[PDB]
């Protein structure tokens, strides 16, 4: 038990602990289902709060124009993050005059979490990040992770038990592509609904759902915003 | 098994953040309530002796003009937060020409939420109630030591903040005024201290937009006090 | 936090208990105390007892001695068990 | 890096300093000085741990160190662990010259060097100083004085000191001794025999082992005599028929 | 002796011996070498080797051989990778004196502002001691050839022949005796005792092509080294 | 606590001695035999080299390094930190030289550097000198030799003798050796005691005898060491 | 065999198994029935266990994959009731370096609450419950944490 | 019994355990090859598969740092962008202060003297990416470099990391490869990397591949599948 | 082995060098002190004099200010440092802004200096207190504390050291509102507490008054003699 003590050992199968007790403030997040079709993408968070008065928290929040992301896992790091990523945005917007594409932005996030990971006593950053932009070539999904991984996809699911929204996903996800905005978002939350309990709501101010386009610019909608988004659906089997 | 109490443990989280919740175990408590028509807030003093001067010792403080707070836990440790956050909302009346109400305050604590560190130092234990009154009218709002910021509308704070909120949560219908709600806060006080209740043993928070400020009076503070 | 009063309530049989007496009160005083711990309140309620020479003992009387065997038994020790395993 | 931390700067669970506790034990060991009161002068004497006669001897002042041409310190410690704090406290009484263009006085001169012990303590982790010296002087206002420092960071004067290990038959005697000054520059350092001779562990009072340094008032040189060894001797074998003479009484 | 976690640090012992200074012994031991220094008169040859697992091994990048000046070269052994962090700084210090001082360099002392860096990595705080042994040859005006083989303990050494390492220790034993009683070096005498003295350990006596014999020799002072062909001409003019 | 930035290793035993520079000397008992004597006009060392393969030369790798054309000096024990003080002594006796304009003497030398000397085994995270330097030297006529030690305390003897075996040689030198000699007969007892801990063999190579004259000192070619020694003493 | 010896509590079967070892090097009729031999963990390893007659055939036992961790849970029920409306798939994915042993308790914690409940019937959604029940860990909660 | 802990520490066998933690670690991620012929260099990387898992054509470890040189990593991926980028800051330095390619032999050089550095210290930690350098000009040739994370630079006519297949690299010398144009040599390496490493670990995956030499004109890029398309068309029916 | 943290804190509750510096505190010289209308008087004992040595040295009270008077309890070693900080920090409040800040910018100054001293790595927290001495403006009395937690809080009485201490705030309570009208009393139960506390030996007893804006001066054994004769009779008067 010695040889566990520090940061700088690796396992005696080759893994550092660290990032991976750094996944589980991951997975204990609100489920959320970040998704894209081949013109307009959807993601959609969920909120969660201590006591019945307490206002849900909020997770999708709006940073670029045309990029919306989610949120979960630590938000003390988050919100640094969250004035770096205000950042790199009005440089590009001053200097280039133009936005970010997700490809290489995100390339920076990667590499801003990279020397936490690597010098002793320093700590990673669990993260839930989301993110749904617009370059010339469309949308693109992405994936945050303390490893500071992104993988590009179509559609991803974090947060606690949210592994059962990809396998409703893996066979709709293909078929969500073709799908105009209006039928998406309620599809959307037809994911996240088997990722909560059955035996309750799911009502409208305890989920997130965000939208964004090539020439939509994205908005934050929840409490009553959500409310056409809900109407018109069945409800789950018993 | 202490590895640098930043390191993220096998469970696993920060050790010093979970040792600093258990810090509010060590000091009083305070009832937060929020109302249409004024956001009123009481605490206990916890006066251990009556060597203990009840002007020395208070736990709702008034960052801006229009904008209160309430302490948790110890005292010096917010009064470093405390007063740096009224050098914050000065400035923003400065370069903006208007104070911050109830949110620049939040995102502005909420930034420095979580400074510490080990390389590159302790975080405090004290929980923060901020109180006010913005553009949409009174409001009040909570942080934890974790760092996360929750809305929440009535919170209370120290050992009590269990057994207080659980029946806090159901009188918060909209349907009550504000009147009410005041004394059903010294019912939870009387309930909540073991010394008999004097001029000397709480104060009160209520800040109204028409009425101010106030922040909060001097012999009105016992007149709620022998109505228990 | 609600289940102090349980181990109370097994000693409210012992020796006389006053009606005044509010376990709820003194419960959230003694954090981590188990039942091992508060055993020994209503046992200084009864030792404090015998030797005032009084018979019964009230809240107020023995919560003021359960102050001081939680902080008085803490200056040595506070009995964490955080730190057996790390 | 915490467990490699020893923790030498935070205290220990008993309340005392972990770090300060085992240090002074070599100030109770190594070094031995004195210090008594005396009228128009001052007296200061030390026995050396390297009083082994196979040494040259060509210090001069050794354990005697003097800081200044009007002022010495009796160091008990290690040598070069104190020659760091020599010279500092030198320029610092260098220093205060040059601002000034008047001799430091012995009270904040005492008050600036156990700060610099004292910093090593509170923070740094650093090795604190083990040495513990003496101090003598006189200002116009409150004449002469002897100080002690210690290594907590704390200033030890008195206007006696007993240091560090043996002369304990005198320390007794020297409450009995307690009457305050005279001289006769002689008198006072012919008590000064009757402690090295009694108390020393080969006795004998071996007068290479030892040096006395005196500080004597004089306006406005304050000239201090350092003694050559010439006159020590009869000045040893002065005390010597008083103390053959002290016990004819009995 | 050891006591707390000396054991996870570098630093002294309770008894003053050392313990990760010690445990780099053994890290030449997986390089699995062999470096033997031999000088002559006029001359000075150095005798190494390679190991070839695989055919798809390259010459010229696993070579071992490193020229730091183009008239003094040098060679390493243990694991390659410590190696060539003191491979530029060998340079760095000697591209110092050729632009400062402007002459033959340091061909005596350079060993000790070398062996100073390579003092500097093991008297830093936490950080690896770097274990590669570095030996160097030199020319001098009218001194003859020189040869240094350094330690990475900080200090600085060389000799007329000095072998260290691995197997370097049964080497020693042949030069001993071969170079007195009295004799005197020529060119290709030192070429052929640099097998021998390795003949005396192993010498498995195979096709050259994989062994590297570096020789310094003044006519023209700058160091170099032929490629495979007059190397196999020195080997087969040894065994008569 | 704080950086990491190597704070002091050295702690305080129960009984207050120091931990890690007490096991320094270890190294200097278990180092090579060096030793010097003054008396009269100069000061007079002897050192033991001996190589430990036939392959060696000595005639490369000199054990004096004087610091100053007056001034000699020889060490005990460890060569990697000793390198590194003598350059440092080298840039250090530059600004009483510059600023002072004369001939450091060699008791200057011994406050400033077992000073910083000191102040080095204060700073941890690096291993304390092992080194126990022997300085002397010629300053206002009258020579010197002061004994350093890892702690930093600095002595004076008229001939000491460090290395293995130090105290057996010590008496040798208290006896043998007393008041003072010329330099010739400072150079006789100088390798007698150190034939004392040596081997069977001595030549040319294996001691190395300095000198510091009047006129400042002076390190001999391995010639007259053969010559005076051979039949040595 | 440690390292510094002598010795173990192992003592008898450590020079029971070099003997077990041993008669199988110096006697070739012991290569008669056949012996089998498991271990729960590789961390201690006799390099003499190599050999014909000795440990030959070895075959490293991870965590079974997701398709393995849903059949095994399945026929470790073979020999009871299994219930119905199972999609198979969702627990199977859900499981992450749970022990197949682990995978039986899931069915009992599941037909432990079936008591409870008052119906034997089982749903699918009641596999991934006690999934995630006995791990990871059990039973607190994050809070304090952000 | 802790001699793991400190990066900066020796081990009781005389090596570092850190590096030997960091060697395996390249292993578990998945197969990334290269190979290069004589007016080329080949890349390629797989992709593996375990649900869907995202959209084709993502996070590919094949990366381009400069005109004439390339990247095939393997290892932990956020690892390699970071020494992406490093790379791509050290060319960048060579084109501004000198503005021609950057030799491959010394670009090599300068990242083995970074990842052997943060093996030093204790503070940082090793490098868990073993990638593989390769280039190709007109005035240089085609050298490929293999890269370890222990600091060591060196370089073969081929190296495999990744999983621990390898027998995708045995049918090479059962082709034309030094001799072949490196336009068929794209689709005479997928036959086997499709055969071995079978279904029953990962059911399916994915195979990139890249090139950089003369056809190019000296350019890195990824070959297209639609161009010149017989890279998975001879793949398919090559498999028995 | 030895298994402990430093800071913060242990999960158990209670922090560690906090509450332990605390018996640091308890621990030190015995002394007390009141306030008044007028005179405010103040104590200091078991400070284990020998009669041999010199009683300046020792002395335990400073004074940043002729209006403020300085009053801790600990070891004299940190003493000096926060003497020789806190005498600059009322330096050079004293140089800008001539009129000072009334007794709320001091007594915030060493709490949230030594509170800030307990946050950054690399400084180890102070294991002795303090309680400001002196008076208010317009005639009105200062006092307060310094808490190892860096809380400032103002006390009626001045009760730390061993328990015989807690005994002459004890007596305070006694004297109800109105006492006492006159200072011959008030200085007298200084008199009376060093019988109770320590080794009542009548030396290590030293206390001084302020009256008003008047700076005062440390008692010469006259007035404090007089006094001293009249603590017995008082005493005696109330049987
Ligand atoms: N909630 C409770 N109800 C009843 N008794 C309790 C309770 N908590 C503690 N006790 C009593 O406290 C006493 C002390 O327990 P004890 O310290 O012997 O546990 P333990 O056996 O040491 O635990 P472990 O084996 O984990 O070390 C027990 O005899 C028990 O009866």
């Amino acid at each position: 038990n010695q040889y566990d003590n520090d940061v700088t050992v690796w396992s005696p199968q080759g893994r550092i602990h660290q990032i991976e007790y750094a996944m589980e403030a991951v997975k204990q997040g609100s489920a959320t289902v970040g998704l894209k079709s081949k013109t307009h993408a959807v993601l959609v968070a969920l909120k969660r709060a201590q006591s019945e008065l307490a206002a849900h928290q909020k997770k999708i929040l709006h940073v670029d124009n045309h990029i919306g992301i989610s949120i979960a896992g630590l938000t003390a790091d988050a919100r640094l993050l969250c004035n770096f990523m205000r950042q790199e945005c009005l440089d590009s917007r001053f200097v280039f005059d133009r936005p970010l594409p997700v490809s290489r932005l995100v390339s920076l996030i990667g590499s801003k979490t990279q020397i936490p990971t690597q010098r002793y006593g320093r700590r990673p950053y669990g993260v839930g990040l989301l993110i749904a932009g617009y370059d010339d070539m469309g949308p693109h999904i992405f994936q945050t992770c303390p490893s500071a991984n992104y993988f590009d996809c179509r559609a991803m699911s974090i947060g606690a038990r949210s592994q059962s929204a990809r396998t409703y996903l893996e066979r709709h996800m293909s078929e969500f592509m073709e799908c105009n905005l209006n039928e998406l978002v309620k599809h959307g939350l037809r994911a996240l609904r088997e990722t909560l309990p059955a035996e309750q709501d799911l009502t409208t101010k305890n989920v997130s759902i965000g939208i964004v386009g090539k020439d939509l610019e994205f908005t934050i909608y929840d409490d009553d915003d959500v409310s056409p988004f809900l109407e018109g659906l069945e409800e789950r089997p018993q | 098994y202490d590895r640098g109490v930043n390191t993220f443990s096998p469970e696993g989280r920060l050790f010093q953040v979970e040792y600093a919740i258990e810090a509010i175990k060590l000091g009083s408590t305070a009832i937060g309530i929020q109302t249409s028509e004024g956001v009123c807030l009481a605490v206990e003093k916890r006066i251990t002796s009556p060597l203990m001067e009840p002007s020395s010792i208070e736990k709702i403080v008034e960052i801006d003009a229009h904008i209160g707070c309430a302490m948790s836990g110890l005292i010096a440790d917010a009064k470093t937060l405390i007063d740096k956050a009224r050098v914050e909302t000065q400035n923003h009346w400065f370069t903006y020409n208007e104070t911050m109400t109830v949110e620049s305050v939040t995102q502005a604590v909420s930034n420095l939420a979580l400074q510490f560190g080990e390389e590159d130092s302790r975080p405090f234990g004290v929980a923060l109630l901020f109180g006010g009154v913005d553009e949409k009218g009174p409001q009040l709002f909570h942080m934890d030591p974790s760092g996360t910021f929750v809305q929440c509308d009535a919170r209370a704070i120290g050992s009590a903040s269990e057994g207080a909120q659980s029946s806090l949560q159901e009188v918060y219908h909209k349907s009550m005024t504000l009147k009410e709600a005041i004394k059903s806060s010294l019912i939870i006080l009387k309930q909540v201290m073991e010394e008999k209740l004097n001029a000397t043993n709480i104060e009160l928070a209520t800040v109204q937009p028409g009425q101010n400020f106030h922040m909060f009076t001097k012999e009105e503070l016992e007149e709620v006090i022998k109505d228990i | 936090l609600e289940g102090r009063t349980h181990i109370f309530k097994i000693h409210a049989r012992s020796m006389s208990v006053e009606r005044d007496i509010r376990f709820e009160l003194l419960a959230r005083l003694c954090p981590n105390s188990t039942g091992a711990e508060i055993r020994s309140v209503c046992t200084e309620a009864g030792m404090f007892a015998i030797r005032a020479r009084r018979k019964i003992a009230t809240e107020k009387d023995f919560l003021e001695a359960v102050n001081k065997v939680i902080k008085s038994y803490a200056k040595f020790s506070a009995t964490p068990r955080y730190m057996t395993y790390n | 890096s915490r467990r490699y931390d020893s923790r030498t700067t935070i205290f220990s669970p008993e309340g005392r300093l972990y770090q300060v506790e085992y240090a002074m034990e070599a100030i109770g060991h190594a070094g031995t000085c004195l210090g008594i009161l005396a009228n128009d002068g001052v007296l200061l004497a030390a026995e050396r741990r390297n009083i082994h006669k196979l040494l040259d001897e060509v210090f001069f002042s050794e354990k005697i160190y003097k800081l200044n041409e009007d002022m010495a310190c009796s160091v008990a410690g290690i040598t070069s662990d104190a020659n760091v704090l020599t010279n500092e406290l030198r320029l610092i009484a260098q220093r205060y010259l040059l601002q000034y263009q008047e001799p430091i006085p012995c009270e904040q001169l005492v008050t600036a060097l156990c700060d610099i012990k004292q910093a090593y303590t509170q923070f740094g982790g650093k090795r604190p100083f083990g040495v513990s010296l003496l101090y003598i002087g006189w200002d116009k206002h409150y004449g002469f004085q002897l100080y002690q420092s210690d290594p907590s960071g704390n200033y030890g004067g008195w206007k006696a000191t007993c240091i560090g290990n043996n002369s304990a038959a005198a320390v007794s005697m020297l409450k009995q001794d307690y009457k305050e000054g005279e001289m006769t520059l002689k008198s006072a350092l012919a008590l000064a025999i009757k402690v090295l001779n009694k108390t020393m562990d080969v006795s004998k009072l071996s007068a290479e082992k030892v040096e006395i340094a005196t500080l004597t008032r004089e306006n406005g040189k304050t000239v201090i005599r350092v003694l050559k060894q010439k006159e020590v001797e009869q000045l040893i074998k002065k005390h010597e028929e008083e103390e053959a003479k002290a016990e004819r009484e009995k | 002796s050891s006591a707390g976690f000396d054991r996870h640090i570098t630093i002294f012992s309770p008894e003053g011996r050392l313990y990760q200074v010690e445990y780099a012994f053994k890290a030449i031991n997986q390089g699995g070498l062999t470096s033997v220094a031999v000088r002559g008169k006029d001359c000075a040859v150095i005798v190494t080797q390679k190991k070839v697992p695989d055919k798809l091994l390259d010459s010229s990048t696993v070579t071992h051989l490193f020229k730091i000046t183009e008239n003094i070269g040098c060679v390493m052994t243990g694991m390659t990778a410590d190696s060539r962090s003191q491979v530029q700084r060998a340079r760095y210090e000697a591209a110092n004196w050729k632009y400062k001082y402007g002459y033959e360099i340091p061909v005596d002392m350079l060993c000790k502002r070398i062996a100073d860096i390579s003092q500097v990595y093991t008297q830093n705080a936490e950080m690896r001691p770097l274990g590669c042994c570095m030996i160097l040859i030199g020319i001098d005006e009218e001194q003859g050839p020189q040869v240094y083989k350094c330690d990475p303990a900080g200090y600085y050494c060389g000799f007329k022949a000095t072998a260290a390492g691995v197997k370097q220790t049964e080497s020693t034993s042949f030069l001993e005796k071969k170079v007195k009683k009295k004799f005197d070096w020529t060119f290709e005498q030192t070429v052929e005792t640099a097998i021998t003295c390795l003949s005396t350990v192993l010498s498995i006596d195979f096709k050259p092509s994989e062994i590297e014999v570096g020789v310094v020799t003044v006519e023209n002072p700058k160091f170099r080294i032929l490629t495979e062909a007059e190397i196999d001409a020195h080997l087969v003019a040894l065994a008569e | 606590a704080e950086r990491g930035y190597s704070f002091s290793l050295t702690t305080f035993s129960p009984s207050g001695k120091l931990v890690q520079i007490e096991y320094a000397l270890a190294a200097v008992a278990g180092g090579a035999p060096s030793v010097g004597i003054k008396a009269a006009n100069g000061v007079v060392l002897a050192t033991e080299k001996k190589q430990k393969s036939i392959l060696y030369d000595e005639r490369s790798v000199h054990k004096v390094e004087p610091i100053t054309k007056h001034i000699g000096l020889v060490y005990s024990g460890m060569g990697p930190d000793y390198r590194v003080l003598v350059h440092r002594a080298r840039k250090l006796a530059q600004q009483y030289y510059l600023v002072y304009q004369e001939p450091i003497p060699t008791a200057q030398l011994v406050q400033r550097v077992a000073s910083v000397m000191q102040e080095y085994t204060q700073s941890g995270g690096v291993r304390p000198f092992g080194v126990s330097l022997l300085i002397c030297g010629w300053n206002e006529g009258r020579p010197y030799l002061f004994q350093s030690d890892p702690s930093g305390a600095y002595f004076a003897w008229k001939a000491t003798a460090m290395g293995k075996n130090y105290v057996n040689g010590k008496t040798f030198l208290e006896k043998r050796y007393n008041e003072d000699l010329e330099l010739e007969d400072a150079i006789h007892t100088a390798i007698l005691t150190l034939k004392e801990s040596f081997e069977g063999q001595m030549t040319e190579d294996n001691i190395e005898v300095g000198i510091c004259n009047e006129a400042g000192f002076r390190r001999l070619t391995p010639t007259e060491v053969k010559d005076y020694l051979a039949a040595i003493a | 065999k440690r390292f510094d010896s002598e010795k173990a509590g192992d003592r008898e079967v450590q020079r029971t198994m070099l003997e077990l070892l041993n008669q199988l090097d110096g006697f070739q009729p012991n290569t008669q029935v056949k012996v089998i031999a498991a271990t729960n963990r590789v961390d201690i390893l006799d390099p003499a266990l190599l050999r014909s007659g000795r440990l030959d055939r070895k075959i490293e036992f991870p965590m079974p994959n997701e398709e393995a961790r849903a059949r095994i849970m399945q026929i470790h029920s073979r020999k009871m009731n299994v219930s119905p409306d199972v999609n198979y798939e969702e627990l199977a994915r859900c499981t992450d370096d749970f022990n197949g042993a682990q995978c039986k308790a899931v069915c009992v914690e599941a037909g432990m609450i079936a008591l409870r409940r008052g119906a034997t019937e089982l749903t699918h959604e009641d596999y991934m419950e006690g999934i995630l029940e006995v791990q990871a860990k059990k039973k607190a909660n994050l809070q304090y944490y952000a | 019994t802790g001699y793991d802990l400190s990066a900066s520490t020796f081990s009781p066998d005389g090596r570092v355990f850190q590096v030997e933690y960091a060697m395996k670690a390249v292993e578990n991620s998945s197969t990334a090859i290269g190979i290069r012929c004589k007016d080329g260099v080949v890349f390629g990387v797989e992709k593996l598969v375990l649900s869907k898992l995202y959209e084709e054509g993502s996070n590919k470890r094949l990366f381009n740092v400069d005109r004439h040189v390339g990247m095939a990593v393997a290892g932990l991926l956020a690892d390699a962008r970071s020494l992406a980028d490093i790379a791509r800051e050290e060319a960048s330095n060579f084109r501004s202060n000198f503005g021609y390619n950057i030799p491959l032999k010394h670009l090599a050089d300068r990242v083995a003297m970074y990842v052997h550095a943060y093996t030093l210290y204790s503070a940082v930690r090793p490098f868990g990416c073993s990638f593989m350098l390769g280039s190709y000009s007109v005035n240089d040739g085609a050298q490929l470099y293999m890269i370890d994370p222990s600091g060591v630079s060196y370089g073969y006519w081929g190296c495999a990391i990744g999983k621990a297949r390898q027998a995708a690299k045995t049918e090479i010398e059962k082709l034309q490869m030094k001799e072949m144009t490196c336009r068929d040599i794209v689709k005479e390496v997928a036959k086997i990397i499709y055969i071995v490493h079978d279904e029953v670990k990962d059911k399916a995956f994915e195979l990139e591949l890249s090139w950089v030499g003369e056809l190019t004109n000296g350019r890195h890029e990824i070959v297209p599948k639609d161009i010149r398309e017989e890279a998975e068309k001879y793949a398919k029916e090559s498999l028995k | 082995s030895y298994d402990r943290a430093i800071t913060v804190f242990s999960p158990d509750g209670h922090l560690f060098q906090v509450e332990y510096a605390q018996e640091a505190v308890k621990k030190g010289s015995t002394a007390v002190g009141v306030r008044g209308r007028d005179i405010v008087v103040l104590g200091v004992e078991k400070k284990s004099v020998a009669k041999l040595q010199d009683e300046r040295t020792v002395r335990k009270i400073c004074a940043l200010d002729d209006n403020v008077c300085m009053a801790f309890a600990g070891l004299t070693a940190d003493a000096r440092i926060v003497i020789n900080r806190a005498r600059v920090e009322c330096q050079s409040h004293r140089l800008t802004v001539e009129d000072p800040v009334t007794v709320e910018y001091i007594t915030r100054y060493i709490a949230s200096l030594k509170q800030r001293y307990t946050q950054s790595n690399g400084r180890r927290p102070f294991g002795i207190s303090a309680l400001i001495v002196g008076f208010d403006f317009d005639g009105t009395p200062r006092l307060y504390q310094t808490d190892p937690s860096g809380t400032y809080h103002a006390w009626k009485a001045n009760a730390i050291g061993r328990g015989a201490k807690s005994v002459r705030e004890f007596l305070e309570k006694n004297y109800t509102d109105e006492a006492i009208e006159t200072d011959d009393l008030t200085i007298k139960l200084v008199i009376k507490a060093l019988l109770e506390v320590v080794q009542s030996g009548g030396k290590n007893i030293e206390l001084a008054v302020m009256r008003r804006d008047q700076s005062l001066k440390i008692l010469n054994p006259e007035e404090i003699e007089k006094y001293v004769a009249e603590i017995e009779k008082e005493k005696e008067e109330n049987e």
